[PDB]
RNA sequence: UUUUUUUUUUUUUUUUUUUU
RNA sequence: CGAAGAACCUUACCUGGUCUUGACAUCCACGGAAGUUUUCAGAGAUGAGAAUGUGCCUUCGGGAACCGUGAGACAGGUGCUGCAUGGCUGUCGUCAGCUCGUGUUGUGAAAUGUUGGGUUAAGUCCCGCAACGAGCGCAACCCUUAUCCUUUGUUGCCAGCGGUCCGGCCGGGAACUCAAAGGAGACUGCCAGUGAUAAACUGGAGGAAGGUGGGGAUGACGUCAAGUCAUCAUGGCCCUUACGACCAGGGCUACACACGUGCUACAAUGGCGCAUACAAAGAGAAGCGACCUCGCGAGAGCAAGCGGACCUCAUAAAGUGCGUCGUAGUCCGGAUUGGAGUCUGCAACUCGACUCCAUGAAGUCGGAAUCGCUAGUAAUCGUGGAUCAGAAUGCCACGGUG
């Protein structure tokens, strides 16, 4: 019956930023401003191997741009000509130069986020995608975790139908500010209305 | 060689010195009877002094900082208290036996939300 | 008596700051001040981080800010000298103004 | 309610040593202001002293024995209805009830100022004529009768 | 078996050396359990009680000293016997105590 | 009322030196009570618009005049966010 | 196993679909 | 009430004067240098004129600051449902919470540890009982104390002397308040009584608290199918010639009725007239302002100062010493009404808010029966703040004779 943030509260104890960065008292507005746009930019570009930490530090204004994405080689392109694309188009809103620095994500199995992206891929298939939801996240608890519960809701079956399923593929400690948990989301839809997917990764206990 | 004390009473801001011998009880400029002259507190400012003999052995001289009187009256008490516990160890047992000892600290559980004491728990002859 | 009112931050900063002083534009001079405190802003902080609108994830932290007088009777500037040429050190906030 | 935490503890007065002068005017107050009360009714054993030039002090105590009660009623139906039932005020409670019956009677008993009241009112109470005397003995012929009924 | 169960605080140890009086008193004879048991020997059917019942369901050998107030037919080996008392145990005991380690070979 | 007099306040509240707090340097002291030319104040009174000190005023952080607590530069309606972001420092636990 | 401290208080309308 | 200013006011509404891409804001099409000053009209929106101006790159290209008219796309509002849901807040709650990962007596709504003996004020603690233990409440991190410990000396701030031209004045040094950062010390500690030398409860060694020492605080599940539906955050659904946005007026208060919330007036445990002893809680450059000039005063002027103990707004009211009434509707009652004036304003008058002198409506202790308020707590005894071009008696928070 609540629906508990174990992220965000704690940024120092395991669960890292997805910004850290400086402004004093009268330079704070255009920074944030910038904050939706460069994130809104990247995330469309990044969406073919998706964006698991996307990662804003700002060492003189200017932005350190750190992105986590399952596939580099991608947005790297054949060799440099996206890193000179992307580095002009999230320097522009900002005034401020862009500095686009790449990681892998880490086996997606195992991740932050992609657990989600994995399951809210299968509604563009339109079909009955149920027949993988439950698999596509037990597979990827073969290769990390100790527990997981999982939650949909949205538009997922016809004409007017809207309700809302939850799943638990292993317990969870639901807050514990020790713990190596992570919530997150993904959302999709399916020419009906949303399809919005959550979870709870009880990765592990510390 | 001189002894000292410091209070904080209702709302007082007040010290005292001791000097050797001859008796006497001054605020600044004036004697004891001149700061209090009709405040019916007047009396125990120098009451702990006058049982060990000061007459010709103690001397008393108070400042002040925010007059205060009904306060004053004790603050002084507990800033006498301070002088004594360097001149004479053995006087803790009467200043204790008597109270001068004490300083102002206790409220008893009372009212924060509106039932007048609030830390005693419900209690029965079993349940 | 001109008030430089030192401050930074933490209490670290400013320690380092103000033991400079107290040593260096004394040399010739004054006895100057630097210990002295202020109404040191010991308070807590809270920002909100929640990645959506559900439960709290607004994570509290705590400061020193810290606050001192440094103190120079007489403007002689045959000992007070060391204290203009510390403007290399920009993270505390002197307040020199008065 | 477990604690023996009840009453209050106060010192005496600044003349004569008792906790009962100062009870007196520390009922008396009718508003605070206890200092300038304390010095009235300093005075008041002054304007009682000169009726003989002794130590009418001596006679505080021979008045205040017609005023001191043994009885009070409280809120009593433990029999279905109305059921006093009166049991003692403890040895202490004697004569601080005995001010309240004092000053009841004193806050608008017509004498001259607001030591003149105290003096003729413990006057009063000394030769049994008293105003506090009879809120006394109304109690006793109430409440201290009712003990052949319970 | 070393000394650092006595970290942290000491009535936070002391809350686990309460726990060892409660449990070394109660399964001091079976601190391992690495898998089930293969046989009950047992001297009560009323107290005791839960013993004869898990080891019934399960289907177990069981070994059991007992009077004219049993139930026979819930144990593999009755042995007919004075049911109480370190006397009437201890005939039995020096046998079977021998033969569950001379038996090894 | 909602983006409103904006247009109108937005060219003439920069010149109220010009219009009065300068361009009365001289002739204004004559024309005060303290000075008594009763000829003079009637004839610099015109503008009406402009006239200061008036300004409508511009709470920008909020689109439109849910009020504006001139204390704090923010709009009647604003305050929750400084329990979330530190603008107000004394907003901590309620003296209720 | 004596258990009368007064007798009464209008209809509604709550009510998060559904096979499992 | 929302409204913390229903007479420019964040506009209801009564209207009249404009509109429905409207006030605000884009993507291309052809083009422009941006603004200062009065005069007459007009209730405001807006209308008719007269003069004065011409910026930065500079590929003379493209435009900036920055103003236009003409295209196609195209703009908006507290409208409540708690019932798609999440934050958040509450009075219940400082109960020591529930129900569960497995198990299994109950098919399932029964809780299934509350059972059987005893023991504590206490689910207190010895066990037992077919019951585990899993972690989110637990174990407690806190703020302010309060007493101090070092480093300190701060506009602070003065031990002991140095000059006094009598003011910590300016020499002059480090006891302590103060200011205050790092922090620190009180435990059944040892003494008597208590009983099972359990329990814990009393007094006390010793204390700045004592058995949470006090005061703030967090306020778990469970929280009424209660809210915040008038910033919430958003799923299902609004009206759109419209619930969209420009602008001048005004009138909410009447008066029979109550009924109360809030105000008081009924005189000496009162005040009245002259004179005397002590605190501070606060807010403070859309700022706060002394000394000092003119005063019957609301209220004018001069202006040092003062950014956080320096400037200022308190010179709390009580109380105390000496005089005057003599129980007297007054000397006290500001109900109020004769005239006189003001700080702003388009604005207060059929609409206020306060001032100077004349006065003087109910007045003399009211019954029944709506709950204030147990402690350092309600009689009693004050000062401040915001909304906001602004007058709340609302409320809001800590001091103190008591």
């Amino acid at each position: 019956g609540q629906k508990v943030h174990p992220n965000g509260i704690r940024l120092g104890i395991v669960k890292p930023w997805n910004s850290t960065w400086f402004a004093n008292t009268k330079e704070f507005a255009d920074n944030l401003d910038s904050d939706f746009k460069v994130r809104q930019y990247l995330t469309k570009e990044l969406a073919k191997a998706s964006v698991s930490r996307i990662v804003i530090e700002r060492p003189a204004k200017s932005i350190r741009v750190t992105i986590h994405t399952a596939r580099p080689g991608i947005v790297i392109g054949k060799k440099g000509e996206d890193v000179e694309k992307l580095r002009k188009v999230v320097a522009d809103i900002a005034g401020v130069p862009a500095q686009i620095n790449i990681a892998e994500v880490r086996k997606p199995e195992l991740d932050a986020k992609l657990v989600a992206d994995s399951i809210t891929s299968q509604l563009e298939r339109r079909v009955m995608f149920r027949r993988a939801m439950k698999r596509a996240v037990q597979n990827a608890m073969r290769l990390g975790a100790k527990g997981i519960k999982v939650e949909v809701s949205g538009r997922l079956g016809g004409a007017e139908i809207a309700r809302t399923e939850w799943y638990r593929e292993g317990r969870v400690p639901l807050h514990t500010l020790r713990a190596d948990i992570d919530y997150n989301t993904s959302e999709a839809h399916t020419t009906y209305g949303v399809i919005g997917v959550k979870v709870w990764i009880f990765k592990g206990e510390i | 060689n001189q002894y000292y004390g410091t209070g904080r009473r209702k709302s007082s801001a007040a010290r005292v010195f001791i000097k050797p011998g001859n008796g006497k009880i001054v605020i600044n400029q004036r004697s004891l009877e001149q700061y209090f002259g009709r405040e019916t507190a007047r009396m125990v400012v120098r009451q702990p002094l006058e049982l060990v003999d000061m007459v010709e052995k103690l001397d008393l001289y108070i400042t002040v900082k925010g007059g205060g009187i009904s306060g004053q009256a004790g603050a002084i008490r507990h800033g006498i208290t301070r002088a004594l516990m360097e001149y004479d160890e053995s006087l803790r047992s009467e200043l204790r036996k008597a109270g001068f000892v004490t300083r102002d600290a206790r409220q008893v559980e009372r009212k924060k939300v509106g039932l007048r004491k609030a830390r005693r728990r419900p209690q029965f002859s079993k349940r | 008596r001109i008030r430089i009112r030192l401050k930074a931050f933490d209490h670290r900063l400013i320690d380092q700051a103000t033991a400079e002083i107290v040593e260096t534009a004394k040399r010739t001079g004054a006895q100057v001040r630097g210990p002295i405190p202020l109404p040191t802003r010991k308070e807590r902080f809270t920002v909100l981080i929640s990645p959506h609108v559900n439960k709290d994830a607004r994570d509290q932290y705590e400061i020193r800010t810290h606050l001192r007088l440094v103190d120079i009777v007489e403007p002689t500037e045959k000992t007070v000298d060391a204290l203009m040429r510390l403007d290399l050190a920009a993270g505390v906030d002197v307040q020199i103004s008065l | 309610r477990r604690r023996v935490i009840g009453q209050r503890k106060i010192l005496p007065d600044p003349k004569f040593g008792s906790e009962l002068l100062a009870k007196f005017v520390n009922i008396l107050m009718v508003d605070g202001k206890k200092s300038t009360a304390e010095s009235i009714v300093y005075s008041a054993l002054e304007t009682l002293a000169q009726r003989s030039g002794k130590s009418e002090l001596e006679a505080f105590e021979v008045a205040l024995e017609n005023v001191r009660p043994t009885v009070e009623v409280k809120s009593r139906r433990v029999g279905g209805s109305t059921y006093q039932v009166p049991v003692e005020v403890r040895p202490v409670r004697r004569n601080a009830l005995a001010m309240r019956w004092i000053v009841e009677a004193a806050r608008k008993r017509g004498d001259k100022s607001m030591a003149l009241r105290l003096a003729n009112e413990l006057s009063d109470a000394a030769e049994n004529k008293g105003t506090a005397v009879k809120k006394r003995e109304d109690v006793h012929r109430m409440a201290e009768a009712n003990k052949a009924f319970a | 078996q070393d000394g650092t169960f006595d970290k942290l605080t000491k009535k936070e140890a002391l809350m686990r050396t309460r726990e060892l009086e409660k449990l070394e008193n109660s399964l001091g004879g079976i601190k391992d359990m690495g898998g089930l048991p293969d046989a009950l020997f047992v001297i009560d059917a009323d107290h005791e009680h839960i013993a004869i019942k898990e080891a019934n369901n399960l289907g177990i050998p069981v070994f059991a000293i007992v009077d004219t107030n049993s139930d026979p037919d819930g144990v593999d080996f009755v042995i007919p016997g004075n049911d109480d008392a370190i006397r009437a145990v201890t005939l039995y005991l020096g046998a079977v105590a021998a033969t569950v380690r001379e038996g090894r070979s | 009322a909602k983006q409103s007099m904006k247009a109108r306040e937005v060219k003439r509240v920069a010149l109220a030196d010009k219009y009065f707090a300068k361009r009365a340097e001289l002739k204004a002291i004559i024309s005060d009570v303290n000075d008594r030319w009763n000829a003079v104040l009637k004839l610099q009174t015109l503008p009406r618009d402009s006239s200061p000190s008036r300004q409508r005023n511009r709470c920008r952080q909020t689109g439109r005049p849910h009020g504006f607590l001139r204390k704090f530069g923010l709009s009647r309606i604003k305050v929750r966010e400084a329990a979330m972001r530190g603008e107000i420092p004394g907003l901590k636990k309620a003296s209720w």
